[PDB]
Parts: C-alpha cells; structure tokens; sequence
C-alpha cells in the first residue's frame, strides 16, 4: 500500500509502515510518504505529536529505527533540500508563527536527524536550512534555545559543530577576499545566525547566576555643550537606551556574563577558517552602519578569536579617535581656537603617579571628551614627538609604581603571583581612578600592559561581584581552607569555635575584628547557616572589603571605554589577553613577519647572522630584546607575529650599539662585521636600557 | 520663572507669557550671548526647538551655534545608522509617529522627508538615543 | 565569373566587373568580390590604388557608380562589421601602422562611404569602425587629419556629423547615470575620439595664424619651501614642461588659438545629449587619474558646452582649494600654526581699490600660494562670516571703481560699449595686476563679473596678439578708415597725404605724434606698402601701445589660473562667457529650478502670487531683482536655471522689507497679505539696495 | 663653497672634501637648521639626496622637514597619475631608467619597487614634472 491518504505520521505510524514495507521488500512506499510529509512544512506541524507539541523522545527513536539503512536516507536529504525554501519564505513573508506556535516543530523535527553532521548535508541541504533558521522570530528563537538548553553537553556538541563545519566548508568552497566579502555570503551568515542559537542555548544551560550584580557603572555626563542641545531639543529628561546589546540576550533574559560554567567551553565556538579570511574594517561599517545584504559578524562575536576581536575595537576606538581629529579642527576653524587633537599628557619621570593623576583628574572634570583623543605622552626636560614610544613608554613606567609595594595600593601575593586590592588603602581613591583610567587608555590607544591580576577584578570591571568559586584565583589559601569548613562531616560548632566574626590583618600588623553579620560574635557556626558563612566570608573580602577601592577603579576604566563595544565583545577572561598580552614568546613568528629596511633584506648576510643569534637567545634575553625594541616583554594579542618589527640598516660597521625606534618597532642595526661583535654589541644593547 | 513647570518651553508660549509676538521678540543665544536675528527667531519657532533656562532666563539659539553643536554631537555621539524600514521594525511604529530631527539644523522631519528616506534608501542616524535624518534644506548640494 | 583570383581593385576594374555583371542579371560575384576584399585589411591597402596612395577622387566615382542600387550597398555594410574587429586589433597588438604607412588606406577608403551617414550603421558598423580609428598611431592620425584638412566646409560637415549622430544614438539607445557611466562606453568614447580627428581637420584646415604669439606668460615661482625641495632631489635645474596638451596638437604643430576661422564653427562640435548625461565629478577623477576603462571627456573639451566646461573647471579649483584646507591644517598640526584656510581680504569700502592692492601684492610676494585658498572677503567696521555673498559684494565693487573713467585706467566706448586698455595710464602697473588677478579670483571662485571687453583682450590673455581682424571689435571707427585704405583702387599715395607717421589724443587733449616705422614721416604710404602699414598700424594700438598694461593685466590673470585646465578647456570667446554671464535673463528656467523653505511650497497662494510678479516684472526690474537675491544681475552660465534660488518664509505679515541671504541665493520673503502688498514690499526692497 | 660646481652635491662627495666619513659628519636640516641624528644622516645618504648650499654653507634635510615638505608637494603641486604602463609608453623607456622617487620619504624607487607598481595596478604620481611612487617602507600599513 502507498499510505496516499495519510499527511501527519505518528512514532508507532511509522512503525507499522516500516514493518508492512520491510517484509514485502518494497521500501518505496515509505520513501514517498517520507518524502511527502517531511517536505510540507504543515504536514511536518502535525507529525509527531504528544513548551512543545512535539514528543522529543519518541522522534529519536522514529530515526534511529529507520535511518540505518542507506535508501530513505537520500529521502531526507531530499526532502530537506525541499522543504526548506518553502519554510523559510513562509516565515519571512506570511509571518506564519505569529498565527499559531505549533510551527516551530517542523525545526525541532529537522534537527532531530543524526544525518546533519553527516557531510552529505553540507552543499544543498543544510544551507537552506539554515537560512529557513534564521529567519525564525526573536519569540520562535526563544523556545528553540530554551528547548536546547535542556541537552547534555554531547548534544550540544553536535548542533555546535553542524553549523561549524558548514560555515567551515563554505569558506574553504569559496574563496573570500577584499572583492567578494563573507558578510555577503547568505550560507555562512545564516549559519553563523544558527551557531548563535546553540551559543546562547550553551550559555542558559549552564551554570546561571542573574543576581550577584555590581551597581551599574556611573555613566559620565556628556559635555556641558552636548547637555545645552539636548535641552534644546528637548530630550533632557530621557536619557539613551545604552550600549548595544543583541536583541536576543533581552529574549531570554539570561547574558553570557551570567554564565559561570557553559556546559561547551566558549572557545569552541570560535570557527577559525572564518577568523582568517575575515575583513574587520569592513566588518566594523556593517556593526555600525546597517546594509541591505551586508552582515556584520561583530553582532556574533563569540565566533571571533582573540585577534579578530582585537581588531574590531581597535577600529571602533580608531574610528572614536578621528572623531575627535575633526572636532578639533572645528573648534580651531569656527570658534579658532587651537588645534589640540591629542590628549595631552606632560609628566616627570620621577613623579609620573602624581603628575598623571592632576592632569587625568582635571580632564575627568572639564573636558570628559578629551580622554577620547589619541593619548600624547612627553616628559618634562625631554621634548620630542610621541609617535606611540612615549606613550609605551609611560604605560610601562606607570604600571611599576601603581602596583610598587609602598604606595600601598595593592598586595602582591607570592603563591599566585597576583596583585589584588589593599583594603587598608585609605585616602587613595584618586589613583585608584588613575590606575583605572590607564588601563582603559591603554586599551583606547593599542598598548598592553604588565598587570597581574586575578580573573575575578575582570569579572567585577564587567559588573559581576566576586563569589566564593572567584575566591580561588584571589586567594587560594583562604579558599582551602573555606571550602575545608564545607565539606566538613562532622559537627563544625563543636571541632572549631569560628564565628561570623573574622579577623582581619592590617600591613601594620594589628588586626581588628570584622563582624560578617550584626553580631557575629554571638552567633557560632553550625552546619545549618555554613553554607551561608562561607557566602558573607566571600562576599566580604571580594566585594565588600574593598567597595570603594574598585569603585573608584571600576569609574576610572568605565569613561574611557563606555562607549567601546569592548563589553559587548569580550567576556571577562577575554579582558585580561586584551588588557595585557600573550606570555609567549614565538620568535619564528617574529621572524616570518619582520621587514627590513636601509638596505637589508631577508637574505643579507648580517640578517642571518642576527636570527640565529636571537634564536639561541635565553627567555630572559628575549624578553629584554623585545621590551629593548617594542617598549613591551610581552608579545601583542595573537603573537610575536603581530608585532611587525623592521630591522633597518643603521650606517656601517661600529662600535655603536644597535638602536630601536620603539613606537614602529624598529631596530636600527649597524652592520656589523661578524655573528660575534654583532652579538656582543646587541647583547650590550638590551641589557643597559 | 522660577517654577520648572510653570515657565514656557516654546516660542509661542513664551511671547504669550511675556505680552508679545514673535515678530518683536528679542532673544539671545544660549551658547553665544549674542542677539537672534529675526530670521533665527523664525527658524527657532520653525523647527520646533525648547526654550532654555539659564539663571531664570529664557534663551533660544541662534543658527551657527545650533549647526557648530549639531554637527559636534553627530561627530562626537554618532552611535549607528538604521534603515527606515528597520527603524519601524524596532519601534512597530510608522516613521510619522516618530520624532526625527534633520541631522543638521535639528528640524524635525516632515513625514514627505522620511518618505524620501524610505525612497532612497538613505539611512537614519542615532545620536545618543536620537535618531536623525537630513531635511531637504540640508539635502541640496 | 565569379573573379575569384582578385584580391586588389581597381578604378577601371571595378568598371569592367560590373558592366559584365550588370547585362547578365546576376550581381551576386560583384557582392562577393567587395565583400571579399573590403572585409581584408591587406587587401584593400592594395586597392584603388595611384601624402596616400590611394586615388581620392577614383574611389569617389567608384562609390557613387556602384552604390546607386540596394543590394550591394548592403554587402558594404556588412564587409565593414567583418574588417573593423580584425583592423583594431590588428593596430593594438601588431603595430602594423609602424611596418609600412600604407595601411592608412583602407580608413580612407571607408569614410568615403557616403552611408555611414545613414542610420543603419549606427548598430553595428560605423561604432565597430570608430574602435579601430582610436587605436590608429599618433603619427597615423597626423596624416589622416591633414588629408582631411584639405575638404571643403561641406564635405567636413559631413564628417561631423557622422560622428555626432553616432554618439547621439547611443546616449538615446542606452541608459547612463551615475551607475552606469558614459565613461566606460567603449562606443561612445571611440566616437569621441574619432570626432576629434574631424575637429583638428577643422583647425588645421582653416585660417590658422600661429605666428602672431604673445611672450610666454611669466610662470611665478614656487613657495620657498618648494624651491628648497628640488634642490635637494637634484631637480631645481630642470623645470616642468607645463600645463597638460593634446598629443594631436604637437604632433600636427597647430593649436586651436592659432585657428581664428575654421571651417565648420567649433559650435557644432558640441554634442549636446551627451552634456546632458555626463557627470564631471567623476569624468574630471578619469581626466587626473588615470583608469584603464574609464575615459576623461574633458581630454576632448570641443564636445562639452559652456556649462559642462564651467562644471569640469569648478571641480578643479574646488580640489585646488581642499588640497590648501589640508595644507594649513598640517601647517597648524606640524609647525603650530594658525588655521588660515582662507585667503582673507580686510578692505574698506571706501578704499576698496588701494586696500585690495596693498593686501593682494603683499600676497603675489610673500605667499603666492595663498592666492589659491578660498577667497575670504571682510570690510572693515562690519563683521561677518563671508560665505559668498561678500566676496559677490567685493567683486561687484571693485569692477565699477576699475573700469570708472576717473582711475585713467580704461577708456570706455559709447557705441560698442565696451572698455579698453588706456594707453595714456602710467604708474599704474599695479591696478592692472589688480584687475588681473581680480578676474583670475573670480573665475576661481566661482563668481561671474559685469565687465566689458572686446574679444581682443581675452585672445591676448591666451596669448595671442591682436591683429588687423581684432580691430573691429575695439575699435570699429578706425577699423572702417584702415579697411577704406585697404579697398582703395586709386593711388593712395595721391589722393590722402597720411605716412607711417600716426597722431594719437591723449586724455588732456594734447595730441603727440607717433612713428610706426623707424622714420614714417619720411615715408609716405604707397600702394606697395599700404598692407604693412595696416598691419604696423593695428599691432601698435591693440599690442605695442598697451604693452606695459597688458603685461600686468596678464601676470596678475596668470598666478591665479595658470595650474588650472582653463587654458586646456577654454577658447578665447569661450572665456568671455566663463568671466561674466549671459545676459539673458529667463526668468521661466529660475521658476523650475527654485526651491522654498520655511514652510513654503511651490503651490503657496503667496509663492504663486509672487511669481505672477515677478513674471510681470520689467527688464530694468529684473536685473535689480536678480542683484538683489543673488548679488549680481547677470545670469550664470547656462541661464537662471543654474542659480538654484531659494525663497524662504520669513515671519508673518508685516511691513517689513523681504530681505536676502546673497551667498546663498536665499529670497527671505515674509507672508505678505495680498499680491499687492507682496509687490510694494518687494519693489520697494528691490529698488532700494 | 663659492664654485657651484665644485662643491659636492652627494654626501659621500662632501664627507670626503672635509675629510670626515658619514660616520662622524656633522650636518643641520636646511629647513629647521637642527643637527641630523645619525641614522638620518644614514638616510639621506640612503635617499640619494642633494646637498644644499645655504649662505655658502652645506646643508642636509631631517627626516621630519623632509616628509613633511614632501606632503606639501604631494598636496599642491600634484599635477595627475599614470599606470606605469602608461609611463613607459610615454617615455618609450623601461621604469628602470627613470627616476621614481617616493611620494613620501624621497627614496628613488628600486626596480622591485616600481615592478610591483606594475603588478598592482599602483598608479605613479606627477607633481611639477616629478614622478613619484610609493616604496616598500611607506607601502605598509
Ligand atoms: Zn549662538
Ligand atoms: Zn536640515
Ligand atoms: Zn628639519
Ligand atoms: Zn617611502
């Protein structure tokens, strides 16, 4: 029989198909029912059925009974490459979910089918699918992510990597250039529009804490010239919505900074044959500036490595910084007044803190913009041009006295080699707001920084508090012994006599009694209020000990970047690779990606004679080689092949030693006459300055 | 004109308030201090802007401190550019039911202006939170 | 017989074969044969054979014996569709032109098809023949241009218009825009190309003069800062060739200043549907830079009118003027300095001459490159911003106090109405470098002048002294008495005593006589020398009498316009358009291209109220309404039209004047009660300013 | 220096008329009448520049005056652009015969440099009968 006369299937349907059409040898039948109902959207709406109408289990096993087989499984190819088309017109045209729910089922069923990671799917069938996805409603997407953040991580895996690999097979299929984009290309975007689903799916089925939220960060007042027009126009009183947001996030109320523990591991959904071909000046028109068929995929950051992140906020603060380029030239053209298109910074070397804080401080107050400029850097007595060496310069000399014992701002902890904040530094919230303001400068003007801190000062600059999990990178012998207390199986009241009550020990040495509850002392520890002890004691010395220490901290960083999509772009643990660089250091990398210039070329002589003498250099040589000519240790974002160094010839053989222009990262080498003296004179080079 | 409610926030209002019209009334700019002309006073109540209160008085704008400023905000704010089409997607409003000022002179648009806009193609600028267009004044070459 | 062994023809032999093919009915092996030996390049640079070797007036008869019916002539438009495809590319990549000269036959004997005149080879045959015409050689087009000089008017006509309506085809036949551009329309840019050809035929072809050559303009200097830069490149011995010329022009050593009568007028060159549809922003981008598909129209400035010239000319001192925005903006950024972008002009009005000459000669010294800023106008006492309307004021001004009678500068004639050069001026080489640069600024700035002069001055100012012919126009009087001398049949000698000895009146009254030859006293006018002494007699008072002033006037016109295409674009009596306007005033083309603000609209009871006025208006009364708005009474070039006038409420009803907003051409026009308050208001207005 | 041909007009020419080498020779900028550093010294050796003669006096160039007098050329003295195709032909000579010099530092271009001019499509520059391109140094981003 052909079962002409049926259009909805059912788990134990198809099992009496099956079964009618296994022993007769004839599986045609089912092919064509097969391929009927499963190429008809609305045939599909009512097959299957019982926030869904559509039975999970019983699909997964309708497959798996009946995809083994190498004949109906063509069908679904088959039937896909169908149905699509006509499911994703009908969504973007008859906005067919808006009359009735139930249609969403038709993308579950689909799904379901093992064969998608299969790559038969990834030329025909899957892209249309994936176009048909994302043109689902926010609200359609809504119950799709929230249905798969109920899967395992092995689930999830799968979804992650069928849209993976199409985005992965469409970019190596075609080729990608500055003359024929990606954000044009519908089957990668679509695709990375599906990769988005399974992300926020990852992202609000793991580990979820809403609540542990800082105070919103003090939004700096806008010029007292921007406030007047907006008076004028009458908007004083309704103020901007804030920083961009996908709209997603407000759908299912839950952001990444929430998530704690993805069941997937971000950095899985990075696709790195993307990130290579990838234009991110461009990129960046379309984050900005909508298209009619350009994509941006800053709007789908989690798909972006590092260094393709970097690049997209490099050109929204480049862009920022031009910006200001052109207001000033108004202001000296209309107004005339002088044209000042950096943010100038004059300092003394020997009190660098107290003179960046007066200068800093009085820009915070009458022109907040300024700090919007390109940062300029000079020293007092020493005039010169600050093409970037000054101010690689001052960042560097800045960070030693924020983070030098004495000036008591923070404690350095041996153990971890991290710094976290004094709570006895009173009286300092001034540099605290400078410290705060020369790491978002140095993100603003492209300079990493030597800045050891624990993951959980980058979760608190975002507006996370500190808990008990973050109390390990901070203070990992206090966790040991906090998280001992908890799995306690004895009596805690009776073998220790803590309290609420803590001691805390001052750089004096005095300690005085801090009381986690309203009196601590009073009250003991029982099993019954452990669980809560442990929360104040975590909560007191990651958020509350230190309040206005970091809130000074976290207002100083948040007027330079509150208009950067650095929030929107990177996750915490992100930060830190942004704010500071990568620890490694590949000098093959450096070696690929260095030019030369004065005469020197790859194959010179002397230039042989160089990288073989810097690759048997020691790791401490190569960090003074590399602070020697780029002002920093550590390598950028990426690697050392990022920093793209030039050796430029610098006359002729001497007893001079080698110079660096270390704004350009330009080393200025003489030629020398062996491998020997040139060792000699660069060895004398890096280790004198 | 102490009280915030109280005092005038238009032009037509505040001739009233003062027993005068708007072909006597004298006026200064907010930014410059200096006298509007009568062509700004004009253009002032023509483009439907606010009566600005500083130190219990009332000022206006004139018209090159009003471009000078309107073009640093656009310089300074810009936050992104939207389609027409986009912008009533996001607000499930028609664009006459939106507020949206010439991008220049800061004269709200003319429902036939975001027509043109539809028509063209040509995109809507958001400025802290305010989206701009360009009138047809500030359209010509 | 088919004669199928021929490959050459003949005048004769063409003749025999079709009076044997002509009894028997069968013209069949005559179409074979021409579409045979037509289609082969080689074979007909054999044909019709004897600076050519081809028989002119044999093929003529051939043509004209042969194409009386309606087959053949088909056959010949079909033989040019196969051998232009195969002649092109022959001439690009073969350089079979450079093997032997002979090869410019076979174009020769195709423009002597009298067809390519009709309208059924503007598809496919005559475009395909002007690709290959444009890849001929310099030095191939050198010959073909001076063969075609030596055709009468008619025959020239015929040639052009050829051209002419090959491009007017396909400007109708496709669509262009800023899309789509002309530019790259190999067709209509081959068509161009080919018309050029005709154009110089029509120059070299007519009465060309290229003896009577002004000295060299005086090239001024570079800035210091320039001259000290190519000294150190090695360059400051060797000096720029000059402005941009025509490869024809040297190659044929004559140039369209040297043609004072052509054959066809130089009007008839214009196309004028392709004016309408080229976009000189970007053609003036292909005309600098050059693109490998893209074609600069104004390399072939005949065809472009008055307006598209005007537009060409205006980007170019629109980009001249930015490029001195960015360099004072660099000069305030590098060296500190102080935003000027503009070349700012404090004069007062009452000494509007003496203020404008002090200030602009310390200029023409100093920083003779600030005569390329923006001109900036202010009168002392008044301050404003100068957007145009005091530059129009300024240039206004200084025209009546120059040309006034009282300054001695010119001599003004009641019947031709129009001003020369005061020969009995001295000490006053420093107005006239005034008035010259006062022409050069508004021409470079856009702004049109109320002066009178003869075509004389304008052919000098290119260079071109006068002559006996440009006598007419300046002097009408002493035109007539020096031709009557021409024409005399009796004995001149006889009959009127005059020598080569002349009396000239000066202003007071005091004639002083001047000698044109060494002792013209002595020498009496004779028959013989009756020619020279016209010719002495007209290079005296139209060059040697105002040597001194017109050498000023010259080199003050010069430091303004000599980087521009002016010199390029503009013939003589094309520049008198270009300086001044039209004095047509179609009051119809400004109410088209009117707009309205302030909530006018073109269908306002009081807008159609004032252009019933306005259209009643007088001429008297609509040259002050054009000063009025606008700032001068002459319209733009093109018509009223291009002044995009703007009339903008002002108010409610009142008694008030409506007021004007000159730099913009912005009419402030209260809404009057009624259409007669309207009109006293706007006369009143009109008649008083 | 009072011959005008007899004093050096090449670095290497004057070091060794004042018998000093380019190692040692002391020089000041034409322009701000500042010492050269060495490594500028190097470059204008480099940059096969000309010695100036100021009052009797050789002069060499700084690196900073010398790019920006060469953005001042660039920017008012620009005349057109040419493909290097375009170039040959008008010269009927290879690139390699014609001194290129780099629009913005003033290096003659080497034959790798004007050959991927060639490659490119990069269009050589005129400005006042200079032909300039852009070399490697100033090519990249
Ligand atoms: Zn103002
Ligand atoms: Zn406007
Ligand atoms: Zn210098
Ligand atoms: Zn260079």
């Amino acid at each position: 029989i052909d079962f002409k006369d049926v259009t909805y299937l059912t788990e134990e349907k198809v099992y009496e198909i099956l079964e009618l059409c296994r022993e007769r040898e004839d599986y045609s039948p089912l092919i064509r029912v097969i391929g009927r109902v499963f190429s008809s959207a609305e045939a599909l709406v009512q097959s299957f059925r019982k926030d869904v109408s559509v039975d999970i289990d019983a699909i997964r096993r309708v497959y798996t009974r009946l995809l083994s087989n190498e004949k109906i499984e063509t069908a679904f190819l088959n039937a896909l490459v169908y149905l699509s088309p006509n499911v994703e017109c009908d969504l973007t045209y008859h906005n067919v979910y808006s009359r009735d729910p139930n249609y969403l089922n038709l993308f579950i069923i689909v799904m379901e089918n093992r064969n998608l990671h299969s790559p038969e799917y990834l030329e025909m069938a899957l892209p249309l699918f994936c176009k048909a996805m994302s043109k689902l409603p926010l609200a359609a997407q809504g119950k799709l992510i929230r249905l798969w953040s109920k899967y395992n991580a092995d689930q999830i895996r799968r979804m992650m990597e069928t849209f993976q690999q199409l985005i992965t097979y469409k970019v190596i299929s075609n080729e990608f250039n500055s003359r024929n984009l990606v954000n044009d290309d519908d089957a990668i975007v679509a695709a990375s529009k599906c990769l988005k689903m399974v992300y926020y799916a990852n992202v609000v089925g793991g580990e979820v804490d809403t609540n542990h939220n800082e105070e919103d960060d003090e939004e700096p007042i806008p010029e007292s010239s921007e406030l007047t027009l907006q008076e004028l126009l009458g908007e004083e009183r309704r103020n901007k919505k804030g920083p961009r947001v996908d709209p997603l996030e407000t759908e299912l109320g839950v952001k990444t900074l929430d998530c704690r523990k993805p069941l997937i591991p971000f950095e899985e959904f990075i696709n790195e044959p993307l990130n290579e071909v990838l234009e991110m000046d461009k990129d960046y028109t379309f984050f900005k500036v909508e298209t009619e068929n350009k994509f941006s995929f800053m709007t789908c950051p989690f798909i972006l490595n590092a260094v393709t992140k970097n690049l997209g906020l490099y050109y929204d603060n480049r862009i920022r910084m031009y910006s200001e380029r052109r207001i000033t030239v108004l202001y000296s053209l209309v107004q005339g007044q002088q044209l000042n298109p950096y943010l100038r910074l004059k300092v003394r070397r020997d009190h660098i803190i107290d003179d960046a804080l007066v200068r800093l401080e009085m820009i915070a107050m009458e022109n907040p913009a300024d700090l919007k400029k390109q940062l300029y850097v000079e020293f007092e007595g020493e005039q010169g041009v600050d093409e970037g060496g000054v101010s690689k310069e001052f960042f560097q000399l800045v960070v030693e006295e924020i983070f030098n014992p004495d000036i008591g701002m923070f404690t350095y902890d041996e153990s971890t080699k991290l710094f976290w904040f004094n709570p006895s530094s009173f009286e300092t919230e001034g540099q605290f707001t400078l410290i705060g303001i020369v790491l978002g400068l140095a993100i603003y003007n492209n300079c990493i920084l030597d800045v050891h801190f624990p993951m959980v000062v980058y979760r608190k600059l975002m507006g996370k508090k500190g808990t008990f999990r973050d109390l390990g990178d901070s203070h990992p012998v206090l966790y040991q012994s906090l998280k001992d207390l908890l799995e306690y199986e004895g009596n805690v009241e009776d073998d220790m006599m803590i309290t609420f009550q803590i001691s805390q020990t001052d750089l004096f040495g005095n300690p005085m009694m801090y009381d986690l509850k309203e009196n601590g002392d009073k009250i003991p520890i029982t099993n019954e209020n452990r669980k809560e002890f442990v929360n104040l004691y975590s909560d007191y010395i990651l958020n509350k000990s230190v309040e206005k220490q970091f809130k000074a901290f976290r207002r100083g960083f948040h007027m330079v970047t509150n208009e950067s999509p650095l929030k929107y772009l990177f996750r915490p643990e992100e930060i830190e690779l942004l704010i500071c660089g990568s620890r490694n250091l590949d000098f093959q990398a450096l070696e690929e990606t260095t030019e030369y210039d004065g005469g020197y070329t790859r194959d010179s002589v002397l230039i042989r004679e160089f990288w073989e003498i810097v690759h048997s250099f020691t790791d401490e040589q190569k960090r003074l080689f590399l602070q020697f000519t780029t002002g920093t240790d550590r390598a950028p974002v990426g690697g050392l092949g990022k920093l793209k160094m030039i050796i430029a010839k610098n006359g002729p053989d001497t007893e001079r030693l080698p110079t660096s222009h270390t704004a350009f990262n330009v080393l200025l080498l003489p030629e020398y006459s062996s491998k020997e003296k040139l060792k000699e004179r660069l060895l004398k080079a890096i280790t004198y300055a | 004109f102490q009280d915030p409610q109280e005092r005038p926030r238009k032009l037509p209002q505040l001739c009233t308030e003062l027993q005068t019209t708007i072909h006597d009334i004298i006026l200064e700019c907010v930014y410059c201090k200096q006298q509007l002309l009568r062509r700004e006073v004009y253009d002032f109540a023509f483009r439907d802007l606010c009566i600005v209160y500083r130190d219990g008085n009332p000022y206006a704008v004139c018209d090159k401190c009003l471009k000078f400023y309107s073009k640093i905000s656009e310089y300074r704010h810009y936050s992104y550019s939207l389609y027409g089409t986009t912008l009533e997607q996001q607000y499930n409003k028609p664009l006459s039911d939106l507020l949206i000022r010439c991008i220049n002179c800061q004269k709200p648009l003319s429902p036939e202006e975001k027509q043109r806009h539809l028509d063209k193609k040509q995109r809507f600028h958001n400025i802290r939170g305010r989206w701009t267009g360009r009138c047809m004044s500030c359209s010509r070459s």
